[PDB]
């Protein structure tokens, strides 16, 4: 099972190495034998005899077109006659490439600016990760003393914890009493047992969150100081910085280092990813969270190390449960692609669709698009581009509501409307596919390029499905749902592509024509689903619509919708489809992009109304939920406003408990860097006056009082708040957080703060107890 | 027209300045009987009488019966410059203005001009009040200027023998207790308990001219307006009535 590829240089000659993984052993592969090439499109296949003689210079020899072939490729379908330019080394192409793209003989080059081990993989047919080979895996984290205002690398490493299939432990240069701490002499003991424990553990993948930007590099800063060499790679070499993307990532020559940052923080959304959340919003379990005040303190005086010893072996526990946990998908990705773990992990779907093109542009025997000239890519950018289409909902409550969605939308429309660059407006076709407002024509005479691929990769995916429901191997009905959702993310990744900037298969007016047919089949389906059915649509989005029949039956509703799925997926084209996907007791839609429905189990699902940040009070969050289950559970925005006003009266008549009133923020950086001063940040200098922490990694607790200053100068520590001797301000926690947090969904039903707001009295007119009046 | 003499042209000024802080314009009625005048603040929770029976004047000849509408703040202008122990004329003739003379030892006569003035007929109501108290203005405005620190409504509050005003704040509190032994308080009379709030800021208005010795009567009852009453000359008498807070 191939690991990695790299390529190391011996006599100024390439030397493409294989890191493999054949049963229990790694084994490195060398290959003396494959050579850099481009591809130059000559105008006259004549004129390759004056071509093939241009040179260039880079460290001083001067570079020579090694050879030449006239090879019979095609290009985006059409045949095309190219001259394969071998180089002795890959460093020579940008030599000659500035060269042979001149002579007026070229009328351009294609296939110069790929990779020379990612070339190899393409080329001699090779994907990654292929096979059923077990991996060693093995998580790290590293806990220091750094924090935010000083210098990278000074503070200590305090700790080094790891993890694997069945450990986790903890490496520190203080006692601590505990079956999993392993004391240690010093820093550099401590790095030293680290290097050891991956020497007898010897994984293939090296799990870390985060570890790209903060472990390794701060590993390395401190290796150095302490003169010593991080022996980490299976052939003792250092880990080392390579660019990927627009940022620095690194690397361990024998194994892969896995940082779960880039896949996890590109495949689910979260207000902020630390790794508490993280595991939090993954498998539900809570994680506790230990910060540097903590830390700090227990180092210093060396009491209270045990818990800071825990959340250390918890830290290194979490990222290998985690890495099991997205492993299985990104390594099937990587089989799915050609290309090694690494890099994939790294990647963005829209690379790694190019990546997948390149290999089938070989397997084919078609020539790859380059990318676009930096002129190109840049009045790209400035582009517009199109989006999910968005049905300004209807409002009100509504209840026994179903969701429907299109399965596969704009992959199915893709394919079975031959979208794409080879296809779009060719002349003399028998039949052509138009798009529905933007008019391009697609010919459907021969499967485009895409759409070709895509189909295959559904076929293959459904074949997946089929294998998996069947079969009675648990753990491979396990690892076949990893390769049809691999499938499943790839495939949806073709949509953007094409309107990616920097894609050699762009293409705009695929992008546009994919849009302007979702909306035709949305339209259809709303159209057909009101005036048939005697549906209401009540909110449409992107992919999915949500309707009901007005006052209707529960069941009538279930039954009709389902009735009309079928119906309407019998007039559907090619593989458009629709399916009834879920119900709704009740819901409401408040505006685009927010809303708020509950299945029948009285699961409540949400979208932009739920206040998170703890830039929030419990009591805000509370009270919303208050609100959101009344109205959901029971139908009622009365009982919610009644709520409501009973929590803003409590909150003026100082009936509310301080803590459900205590807001918590850390400090970013130094006090004396903060240019807007909130309440903790001045609850942090009051203190600092008063002497203590104030270390830039620490929450301050606040509680903002009835003073006659802004909010900032009259805030104390969640603490530092005794009644019968401070009064909150409750306007504060009234105007500036309940009524926010509630508003987002009683506005829409009419109300306003006038009507929420608390106040013993009221002024009455005097007029009748007059009576001439 | 007509010609009405009135002795102290301070005392009078004091009048019009007090049942003024509310109001802009006015109608006075004069017929054969005396002055009246009745009107309601721009919101309607304020109801303002003056009767002044012709008693009062030292002069009071009324030819025709008559109905004056002037602008408040012009008229308090000229009578603020009235001494204690200056007579003041109102003479009205066939124009369309009326004559006012401060008479004494600088002795002066000004032109004042006649507006119209939306005469909202209403009359004064006969409410069953249960506390009737009487105060001295000083402490009344003292509690009213204290409460207004601290909340926009004050309460009352009375019961047999003892009558109190209070107010919450955002912090802190105001509130004060009389008996018949403080003096500030003359006279109580309650049936029942009473309770009711008003406005801070309307009562402020009603009590912002009153002198310290000056002396009102307070009627009210419970979520019901309340009534002050301030005497003049005896006969002469000044009315508010005030809408309530009601919780």
């Amino acid at each position: 099972m191939i690991l990695d590829v790299d390529y190391i240089t011996e006599e100024g000659k390439p030397v493409i190495r294989l890191f493999k993984k054949e049963n229990g052993k790694f084994k490195i592969e060398h290959d003396r034998t494959f050579r850099p090439y481009i591809y130059a499109l000559l105008r006259d296949d004549s004129k390759i005899e004056e071509v093939k003689k241009i040179t260039g210079e880079r460290h001083g020899k001067i570079v020579r077109i090694v050879d030449v072939e006239k090879v019979e490729k095609k290009f985006l379908g059409k045949p095309i006659t190219v001259w394969k330019l071998y180089l002795e080394h890959p460093q020579d192409v940008p030599t000659i490439r500035e060269k042979v793209r001149e002579h007026p003989a070229v009328v351009d080059i294609f296939e110069y600016d790929i990779p020379f081990a990612k070339r190899y993989l393409i080329d001699k047919g090779l994907i990654p990760m292929e096979g059923e080979e077990e991996l060693k895996i093995l998580a790290f984290d590293i806990e220091t003393l750094y924090h935010e205002g000083e210098e990278f690398g000074k503070g200590p490493i305090i700790m080094i914890s790891y993890a694997d299939e069945n450990e986790a432990k903890v490496i520190t240069w203080k006692n601590i009493d505990l079956p999993y701490v392993e004391v240690v002499s010093s820093e550099r003991e401590m790095i030293k047992r680290f290097l050891r424990i991956i020497r007898e553990k010897d994984p293939d993948i090296i799990v870390t969150y985060n570890g790209d930007s903060f472990d390794f590099p701060y590993l390395a800063k401190r290796a150095e100081k302490l003169g010593i060499k991080l022996t980490i790679g299976r052939d003792g070499s250092e880990p080392k910085m390579q660019r990927i993307g627009d940022m620095t990532a690194v690397e361990v020559k024998g194994r892969i280092h896995f940082d779960l940052y880039h896949v996890i923080t590109r495949t689910i959304n979260l207000p902020t990813y630390t790794l508490e959340a993280v595991y939090e919003a993954i498998f539900g379990k809570p994680k506790e969270k230990v910060y540097a005040d903590e830390i700090a303190k227990a180092w210093e005086s060396g009491e209270n190390l045990e818990r800071v010893a825990k959340y250390s072996m918890e830290d290194a526990k979490a990222t290998y449960e985690l890495g099991k946990e997205f492993l299985p998908m990104e390594i099937q990705l990587s089989r799915l692609v050609g290309q090694p773990l690494w890099d994939v992990s790294r990647s963005s779907t829209g690379n790694l669709v190019e990546w997948f093109l390149l290999r089938k542009a070989y397997e084919r025997n078609e020539v790859a698009p380059n990318k676009p000239s930096e002129e190109e890519y840049q009045r790209r950018l400035r582009e517009s581009y199109t989006g999910g289409f968005v049905k300004e909902p209807e409002k009100g409550l509504w209840e026994n509501i179903v969701y429907l969605d299109f399965r596969a939308l704009y992959p199915s429309i893709i394919i079975t409307h031959n979208v794409s660059p080879d296809t779009l407006n060719l002349e003399g076709c028998k039949n052509y596919d138009i798009a529905p407002q933007v008019g391009h024509k697609f010919c459907k005479d021969i499967p485009g390029f895409i759409p070709s691929l895509l189909g295959h990769l559904l076929e293959e995916r459904q074949k997946i499905k089929t294998k998996m429901k069947e079969t009675q191997d648990p753990i491979e009905k396990i690892l076949l749902d990893y390769r049809q959702k691999a499938i499943k993310l790839l495939a949806n990744s073709f949509y953007g592509y094409y309107g990616y900037a920097k894609a050699r298969w762009y293409c705009k007016e695929c992008a546009e024509s994919v849009t302007a047919w979702g909306r035709k089949y949305i339209e259809l389906v709303w159209k057909e689903l009101e005036e048939k059915f005697g549906f209401k649509v009540l909110y449409i989005d992107t992919d999915g619509l949500y309707a009901t029949i007005p006052g209707g039956e529960s069941e009538e509703i279930k039954k009709k919708a389902l009735e009309f799925v079928k119906y309407i997926n019998s007039k559907l084209p090619g593989l458009l489809e629709l399916e009834y996907e879920g119900f709704y007791k009740r819901g409401f839609f408040v505006t685009k992009k927010r809303y708020a429905v509950i299945d029948e189990e009285g699961k409540v699902i949400t979208r932009g109304l739920e206040i998170v940040r703890r830039d929030w009070s419990e009591i805000a969050k509370e009270t919303q939920a208050r609100v959101l289950e009344t109205i959901l559970k029971h139908g009622d925005v009365e009982e919610a406003v009644r709520i409501v006003k009973e929590v803003i009266q409590k909150l003026a008549n100082y009936e509310i408990p301080p803590e459900k009133l205590a807001i918590y923020e850390q400090i970013t950086r130094p006090l004396h860097e903060y240019k807007a001063i909130g309440p903790h940040v001045a609850v942090a200098k009051k203190l600092a006056a008063k002497g203590v922490k104030i270390k830039p990694g620490m929450v301050i607790g606040y509680i903002v009082l009835r003073g006659d200053g802004p909010i900032s100068n009259r805030a104390i520590l969640a603490e530092e708040y005794d009644p019968k001797k401070h009064k909150y301000d409750a306007e504060y926690y009234i105007e500036n957080q309940v009524l926010p947090a509630v508003l987002r969904i009683l506005e829409g039903f009419g109300y306003r703060k006038e009507d929420l707001r608390y106040q013993k009295t009221r002024q009455v007119g005097l007029t009748s107890w007059l009576n001439i009046k | 027209p007509f010609e009405i003499v009135f002795e102290g042209a301070k005392e009078f000024a004091q009048l019009i300045d007090t049942a003024s802080k509310l109001i802009d314009e006015a109608a006075f009625k004069v017929t054969e009987d005396g002055i009246s005048m009745r009107a309601m603040d721009p919101s309607r929770v304020v109801l303002i009488d003056l009767n002044l029976p012709s008693s009062i004047f030292s002069k009071y000849e009324v030819v025709e019966p008559e109905t004056i509408g002037v602008n408040l703040d012009h008229l308090k202008k000229i009578l603020k410059r009235g001494k204690a122990k200056d007579t003041l004329i109102l003479k009205k003739g066939e124009e369309n203005f009326l004559e006012i003379t401060i008479q004494g030892t600088a002795t002066r006569t000004f032109r004042v001009p006649l507006i119209d003035v939306e005469e909202m007929e209403v009359d004064l109501p006969e409410l069953p009040f249960t506390a009737k108290v009487v105060v001295l203005g000083e402490v009344l405005k003292a509690a009213v200027k204290a409460a207004s620190l601290v909340s926009d409504s004050i309460k009352f509050i009375a019961r047999e023998n003892e009558f109190i005003m209070k107010a919450e704040g955002e912090t802190q509190e105001v509130e004060i207790k009389l008996t018949l032994e403080d003096e500030g308080l003359l006279d109580i009379e309650v049936q029942e308990e009473t309770k009711s709030a008003y406005g801070v800021s309307y009562l402020s208005d009603m009590v912002k001219g009153l002198g310290k010795a000056d002396e009102v009567t307070i009627k009210f009852g419970n979520e019901m307006p309340m009534q002050m009453e301030y005497y003049i000359r005896d006969e002469g008498r000044l009315t508010f009535l005030l809408a309530p807070r009601v919780e």
